[PDB]
């Protein structure tokens, strides 16, 4: 099977050189939402079941593992993604170029669940390993 | 399990979902009760 | 021709008395979706053509007129329904008991023009005439 | 004038699917009683006069015609209602979904204290839209 | 309300004068099929309930009444439509120009019910009142 | 009274799908001139009397109202038809599908030789949706 | 049920594949419990 | 990576033993429909693009290859699926136990490209190779 | 296109939209 | 005619730039 | 090699929706007994040898590892299975959908008349999610 | 090992939707040129040796096989690349979205000053879908 690691490294380099960080992040969030459109979890009942199904989806493509936690006082859903695929030294921090893809993917995946209504925002929280991504989801105010 | 339900998650997050997921009786249950 | 105005007034009064507002609204939305299932518009290509066909469908049953408009900045479809049938003083505001029926009906009718599996919600917007109902159609649970 | 025939068909289907038959029948009987609280006949001491007044009310709402007869076997009241409005194929028999409403309606129209037909309790028992009910003391 | 009776009479006259009988019949069958996709009955359980719903749909437009009867020995569904709207003297017999439309309409109305599979054919029969249309539905 | 609105909507849909616009317009003009041979106004020598008679015929069939104007710059007649019956979203613009029918009908009605406008020819031309404006020029 | 043939009976009588598709068969729960 | 081949062989044997062919076929068709619900192709413009996307989806799970051909005279969509996974000597013919799964999967996948509410059915066409499955997609019912 | 039928064409053919009224009117 | 298409409506509901940034370079 | 993880996820969801829990558990125990009829260990006299052979079979099919402990109080056998294959969130607890399959498989494997156990009964019980504990008693 | 097939499918979809074809083609040619600066062949004086080295590089990245031929009519170079990776239904023809990447990659690889083909220019022009034909002309 083809190896796209070097191609993705060069593509990330070229995109970061040609366009800015914000444009690249928006494009990657769009790609993540499209990916969530391609593969979806079943309608889950609890956080544990949704976490299991999301981990199964991630293992289908080998993009890492995920843990979900509900923060009632913060009124948010903390998403901790481990072992994000690394494509070169691009990104902030270096090696985390595919993080907006995770933002869009998780936003689409969780907003597709029953009970979600309105506008939601998934932002990346910027000790943890390099490829560990922490995201917080909350209602778009 | 000890994890929150998805409906509880979406009520906790806020917005209008906390109102649409407010536990309400079905038509049969409401008619039987009153 | 049987007259169902008094019967519908009594039915609305009793349904409001026995069950709550939310249960009645959900039942009326289900009824509206079923009504939309009963009568369909043809596959339309523009907003104006869809408006004309929906107005023809409404005139078939005499349930008022409709105006459709697209809010690109709001990412919505504003739906303004005029001359909603009045059945007693029930509803919020009084005389607008059959509004969730409109919600379900317009949701089904406009979803009929969408793709195979779309997730859209028509929500009533809570000056404007009493029988005029304003609703917005949006995708359910968007993320950014 | 708005037409509620399609709406009533869909509503009858939804209610029958969601709550069943006995619950739907009880709700429709309550609706008929409430309807009888809104339109009432004058106090009549005779079956013929009461029949005329009930037919006048039915013609006012356009819900068919009624025939009242007094059975001397048990002094009961036989009520034959023809041309009941039909809303879809719901009800038992099909097209008689609004039959329980009559049980709420006549049960309030006939049992008037100022009239000569106090007490009496309606019990539902021909053409499809003809409804037969009995009043027994 | 605008009256389309005279317009429909003239339209039938011009269509019959311009195109053939079979072309007009096919066009009217397609029109009936399209009509069946705009007003539809609910999914019914028995023949009587389907008859009631179809009669309600016909009364919604005032196109007459219908009677359905299953012929098990002949293996078909006899459909008798009464009081078909009449637009002029066009048609065979005269005044039955809209008869093919019914062939489409009921054809869409019964094949849309649960349990229908494959190709079906609705053919009208060639004592009976002039505006009464008798059709038989079989598997193609 | 049978209702032909849904039938006319579906028929317009199917005809537009099968034959197009020019063929459909020619067919509807044929139908309009055929309708003209069935209802006719009396021979009128004055535009006002002709307008009254045409409005009487339209009220007989329920197809809206009409106004006739005799322009002076050229010997042509401006015909403004309000409340054309609408059958679906077919037509250009949408909702005006029976406009060639009006063209044929007014070509047949106005051009009676026993009157004074027997040598005119119809040419269809802010305006309400169901309002049709046509011109008849010698 | 109502003195009239059911729609399933109608389409079974009409023929075609329907008479084989509409043949009465147990659901998964009934089939599993029966065995 | 756990191997489910033996487990699926035993499960097919047990299901065929305690459950008839038709009930098993219905269950597997519903399973295929759920699988199509879980994994979707993008909205495609042509048959070639849809075929490429469906083949990519199949290669994602390694369930074989697909070829699509629109038959206008037959008024159908011939779907030829090659290299269906084999779960033992079960099915008709033996080795094709997962064919109703393909029926449901392809029905969902192609209906996703259709309009809002379409009534389509995928039917298995009962020297084709053993693991090659031939299916036809058409409307559930029609009249003429 | 790309030498292949479109999805809309596919579903039109499946529906059944794939003499005639056009030819009859042209002939007349 | 003169109004958004239905596909445009459902794209609007569901839906510098990348093209602008690439053109600038 | 074809992947059956998604298919098994959907199948588990459908079976849970259609038949419930007890019927599904009985069906999965039947499937486990059939699997035990497919692959068998040799007749072992000691617990350690049986553990080695069961682990060899599990590695052959890739379904995890097993530990057998012979309790000297009630003469029962504690069976701890680690790394049970996970197919979605189905099961109680979530992810342990193939646990009745283990019940049937171990009931068939351990109870061998040529071995040293013969007659036993499987009774399923800070434990990892995919770790399954069942008890073997007479 | 992470799988980027679905990610690249979605990325190709989004890029084609946003910027179009020519801009996407130029960007992918730039990406191919950048890839040519990551992995390079040794300076080769003959077409056969260069073909062997390029095939070794392609096997290193798993992007297919290549055949190079020298046309004496204009001393041009014809490049036939078989088994291009497919990243969805995007591209012209469908399934060929990384062809400009091949254009840039072969432009960087073939044109080396120390070699013998350092003055050529890329040009993409019954073959299989994933087979790409390119021409190097001075």
């Amino acid at each position: 099977k083809p190896d796209f690691t070097l191609f993705l490294q060069t593509l990330s380099w070229e995109i970061d050189d040609q366009v800015g960080i914000e444009v690249r992040n928006e494009l990657l969030r769009e790609v993540g939402r499209g990916m969530g459109t391609r593969i979806m979890p079943p309608p889950c009942q609890t956080v544990d079941k949704l976490q299991i199904e999301l981990n199964a989806l991630l293992a289908l493509i080998g993009w890492g593992t995920v843990t979900l936690e509900l923060l009632s006082e913060d009124q948010s859903l903390r998403i901790v993604h481990e072992n994000l695929p690394q494509v070169g030294s691009a990104g902030e921090p270096s090696g985390t170029w595919l993080a907006p893809v995770l933002e869009g993917l998780y936003g689409r995946w969780v907003t597709s669940q029953a009970g979600a209504f309105g506008d939601y925002v998934v932002t990346r929280d910027v000790a943890v390993p390099r490829q560990t991504i922490i995201m917080y989801m909350r209602v778009r105010s | 399990d000890g994890s929150p339900t998805m409906a509880e998650v979406f009520m906790t997050l806020g917005g209008r979902a906390t109102e649409l997921l407010s536990p309400r009786p079905s038509l049969r249950e409401a008619l039987l009760r009153r």
